[PDB]
């Protein structure tokens, strides 16, 4: 079964 | 391969995995770059690696 590709967007910063 | 969510994470598409703080996620793929793949409550997707802590 096909898996989703890793996001191309940068990881979001942690909430402050 | 077992991690606990430090923060809520809201998926932006269906390639990504949503969770709430305190949820236990099972890591299915470790890659460097800030994203890991994992599974929670029957869903599988990517999430920020610094949003979780290893148990």
């Amino acid at each position: 079964p096909s898996r989703p590709p890793r996001p191309s967007r940068p990881p979001p910063p942690t909430p402050r | 391969s077992v991690v606990r969510a430090k923060f809520n994470f809201q998926q932006t598409n269906e390639d990504e995995l949503s969770f709430s703080k305190g949820d236990v996620i099972h890591v299915t793929r470790v890659e460097e770059g800030g994203w890991w793949e994992g599974t929670h409550n029957g869903r599988t997707g990517w999430f920020p690696s610094n949003y979780v802590r290893e148990i």
